[PDB]
């Protein structure tokens, strides 16, 4: 399942100040050496409620948070990153990603 | 805008989603329940994000609103906000707004969030002089002249067609600026913004960073994906803790040597061969050095606090300097020339180990790394020292699994055969080389991969 994913651990302090959206980490697949890779995310906080708290820039793999977080409301988020070619074909197995909300 | 008679909620708020929301807000039971202006006058805040609202018709009657959230909706027309002058904060990111003329007279605004819309013309923001937070990224703005009088701004972003940063000259209250993904090459105006603490300028066309020299309050800087080479100016920015210079043309790291507050440093996809200047950067927990020209990575042994390290796509044979980095949790070094991984047995905290496209033949030293959750060992390759050609030439299979057992070849060239431990050919004439491949799924701890590769045997 690792394949060619390159992903740093993701943590966001609660009550961050703007400007939003705030860059968290840049996700990458080393499959990008053989063709363009496009990134997406699914999961609670991404494509299901609360929708779009986290977003990813499909061409750069920049994962971003769109609003302040509150650790008491939601202390963690489980997302999945996806990497596809220009033709819609996955070049990686989806990677489960944990987002920890800190102080 | 005032209701003069008791009116059904859904006759005020014509959008189905907003009528449902207002019903709850106004403490009513049915969307057809009646309300008066005295009921509406009590609404001073509204959190109506993520509700599939297409129209805010009816909000004009909520005369006492000070703070609204309509982010992540389907809004286009925002005319009903025109006369709500008590508004101080608007969250309206991720809608389909093009026309922001209705915001023109909301002079008490201190926060305005409009990123991810379809805005080009920001002239209606020009009188909003009380703004301290303004977000305009992921729009199609090219002209930022309207920002020139917004002299209380502290936090600002915009995009994605801006080339001329001149209107920022007088916004010296700026502390956090994000100009990523514009068409900016000239950042000379930033030298005026001496209170900047955070500057994000990824994916631009910047080659000259001399304007940053006097921005000594900077603690966070990202110039990822520009045209940087000479980074001499960075030596002035001694308060930097987070620095991203990936995807540039940098070779000389000497300017970074005194930046000892750095805890995160990204230098991937540059032209680096010498990392001696990083030796004193002992507070680093994250370091990215992938896609460079590294061979001698010995200075890395100094970086004892590293928990995240990338080294993939370099020219590294000797990985042993990383074995000092006992706190490492994630290590990526695919696409190098590493064969001996025995020193990595010392990385007792490792969780992710990415080592494909090296020259690894023996997994045994890794056997006790049972906390691994992610693993990559595919597509190894190496060339053996030449052996003498002879018709019945034979070589030992050296490929060893984590269990200590040899892995039988997947394929063998020239009709060759295997009987553990020996691969034997039966050649009719001289041939310059023979070869074999292997492919073996393996799990260490919870990390699964295919340990695979190709072994070339030259024949003299
Ligand atoms: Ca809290
Ligand atoms: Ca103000
Ligand atoms: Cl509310
Ligand atoms: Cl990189």
């Amino acid at each position: 399942p690792l394949g060619s994913w390159v992903i740093p651990p993701i943590s966001c302090p609660e009550n961050e100040k703007g400007p939003f959206p705030k860059n968290l980490v840049q996700i990458k697949s080393n499959k990008d050496k053989e063709g363009k890779v496009f990134y997406s995310i699914t999961g609670q906080g991404a494509d299901t409620p609360p929708v779009g708290v986290f977003i990813i820039e499909r061409e750069t793999g920049w994962l971003k948070v769109t609003e302040p977080l509150d650790r008491e409301r939601i202390a963690t988020y489980t997302l999945f990153s996806h990497a596809v070619s220009s033709n819609g074909n996955a070049v990686e197995d989806p990677m489960e990603i944990l987002i920890t909300v800190t102080d | 805008a005032t209701i003069t008679q008791d009116t059904p909620i859904n006759q005020i708020f014509t959008d189905t989603a907003l009528a449902e929301k207002m019903k709850t807000v106004l403490g009513k039971t049915n969307v057809t329940d009646t309300v008066s202006q005295t009921d509406l006058d009590q609404v001073t805040t509204l959190q109506a994000d993520r509700l599939g609202i297409k129209s805010i018709d009816g909000v004009e009657y909520l005369n006492n609103l000070t703070q609204i959230n309509f982010s992540n909706n389907q809004l286009t027309d925002i005319t009903p906000l025109k006369n709500l002058t008590k508004l101080v904060d608007i969250l309206m990111n991720n809608n389909q707004i093009a026309d922001i003329t209705p915001l023109a007279n909301l002079t008490n605004l201190t926060g305005l969030t409009l990123f991810n819309n379809q805005i080009t013309d920001i002239d209606p923001l020009k009188n909003l002089t009380n703004l301290n937070r303004l977000e305009l990224s992921s729009n199609t703005i090219s002209d930022i002249s309207a920002l020139s009088g917004l002299t209380s701004l502290q936090q600002l972003n915009f995009g994605n067609q801006v080339t001329d940063l001149k209107p920022l000259a007088n916004l010296t209250t700026l502390e956090r600026l994000d100009i990523s993904s514009n068409k900016v090459s000239d950042i000379s105006v930033l030298a005026k913004l001496t209170n900047l603490e955070s500057l994000i300028a990824t994916n631009n066309q910047i080659s000259d960073i001399t304007p940053l020299g006097i921005l000594t309050n900077l603690d966070e800087l990202s110039l990822n994906g520009n045209q940087l080479k000479d980074i001499g100016t960075l030596a002035s920015l001694t308060n930097l803790t987070d620095l991203d210079l990936a995807n540039n043309q940098i070779s000389n790291l000497a300017p970074l040597s005194g930046l000892t507050k750095l805890t995160e440093l990204k230098l991937g996809a540059n032209q680096i061969s010498n990392i001696s200047p990083l030796a004193g950067l002992t507070a680093l927990t994250n370091l990215e050095l992938n896609e460079n020209q590294l061979e001698d990575i010995s200075p890395i042994s100094n970086l004892k606090n590293l928990t995240y390290l990338t080294l993939y796509f370099n020219n590294i044979s000797d990985i042993s300097p990383v074995s000092s980095l006992t706190k490492l949790q994630r290590l990526f070094f695919s696409n190098n020339k590493v064969s001996d991984v025995s020193s990595l047995a010392n990385l007792t905290n490792i969780n992710w180990l990415s080592a494909g496209h090296n020259q690894i033949s023996d997994l045994t030293p890794l056997a006790n790394l049972t906390r691994i959750t992610q693993l990559g060992l595919n597509d190894q390759a190496w060339t053996n020292a030449p052996v003498n050609y002879k018709a019945n030439v034979s070589i030992p299979n050296t490929v060893k699994n984590v269990t200590g057992a040899l892995i039988a070849p997947a394929t063998i060239s020239d009709g060759g055969s295997y009987t553990e431990p020996d691969i034997t050919w039966n050649l009719p004439s001289y041939t310059n080389e023979v070869s074999y491949t292997f492919s073996q799924p393996v799990t260490i701890g919870k990390g699964t991969t295919t340990f695979s590769g190709t072994v070339t045997q030259p024949l003299k």
